[PDB]
């Protein structure tokens, strides 16, 4: 089920390569160490409502 | 926007507004980056000279977050057709970069396959704008947003008195009276995924606004992601 099972546990982009999940992130995010979470590079990352 | 709610502080920060020489909003756009605004090609015909306002929520008042930006380049999709509104997409490159701040920030561009498979199969997207609050009303002085169901493509085609091309999709409600309307055009349709908002559409056209048995028609952004990329150089 891979990317079809709950987005493969990816925060953002899920791609199936061979028979496994590969995660990635929009521009302005980097993939965390766990290979799933997307971490913002700088202030005002895309897609985030603003709080200050 | 018909129905829906005001965008509250911070909630629709990728909203842009194309303003005419009279300083009056005629269409929306979406912030894509410090330099680029996404809008509808049919909007380029609403005014000879226009600018982009970002950071606005209430046109009646100065909140201090507003910024007017001159347009440097208009990049119209060359295949755009006024008769069908097929290829209803344009990107604007700004003279001066947008300074992101409260109420000013870009929406994310998704990758095509993931977006079509995961975003566009969600229950809802969010459309927003300063457009008319009913078919025959005046434009809103408040930025509004509205949650709009993705509509099954075959029902949408059955609904419609006009052609729905591979570059369009439908969203909104069968009879419930909530819809985008005149002046929302070129504005954001975004899809939320784990608290991150991705551009999925551009407000394009409808048969009226919120008419029974009719849907909102949107430019299918995921069909133009390589085109958008090239445009943003
Ligand atoms: C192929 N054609 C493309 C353009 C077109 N416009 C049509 C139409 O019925 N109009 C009345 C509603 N309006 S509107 O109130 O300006 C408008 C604009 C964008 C919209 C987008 C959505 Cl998603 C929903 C309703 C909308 C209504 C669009 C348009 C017009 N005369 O300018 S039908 C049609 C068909
Ligand atoms: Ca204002
Ligand atoms: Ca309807």
């Amino acid at each position: 089920k891979l990317c079809s099972l709950d987005n493969g546990d990816c925060d953002q982009f899920c791609h199936e390569e061979q028979n496994s999940v590969v995660c990635s992130c929009a521009r302005g995010y980097t993939l965390a160490d766990n290979g799933k979470a997307c971490i913002p590079t700088g202030p005002y990352p895309c897609g985030k409502q603003t709080l200050e | 926007i018909v129905g829906g709610q005001e965008c509250k502080d911070g909630e629709c920060p990728w909203q842009a507004l194309l303003i005419n020489e009279e300083n009056e909003g005629f269409c929306g756009g979406t912030i894509l980056s410090e330099f680029y605004i996404l809008t509808a090609a049919h909007c380029l015909y609403q005014a000879k000279r226009f600018k982009v306002r970002v950071g606005d929520r209430n046109t009646e008042q100065e909140e201090g977050g507003e910024a007017v930006h001159e347009v440097e380049v208009v990049i119209k999709h060359n295949r755009f057709t006024k008769e069908t509104y097929d290829f209803d997409i344009a990107v604007l490159r700004l003279k001066t970069p947008i300074t992101f701040r409260m109420n000013v920030a870009p929406a994310c561009l998704p990758e095509r396959d993931w977006a079509e498979s995961t975003l566009m199969t969600q229950k809802t997207g969010i459309v927003s704008g300063f457009g008319r609050t009913h078919e025959k009303g005046r434009q809103s002085t408040r930025l509004k947003m509205l949650e709009v169901p993705y509509v099954d493509r075959n029902s949408c085609k059955l609904s419609s008195s006009f052609i729905i091309t591979q570059n369009m999709f439908c969203a909104g409600y069968d009879t419930k009276q909530e819809d985008a309307c005149q002046g929302d055009s070129g504005g954001p349709h975004v899809t939320r995924f784990k608290d991150t908002y991705f551009v999925t559409g551009i407000v394009s056209w409808g048969e009226g606004c919120a008419r029974k048995g009719k849907y909102g028609i949107y430019t299918k952004v995921t069909a133009f992601l390589k085109w958008i990329d090239r445009s943003m150089k």
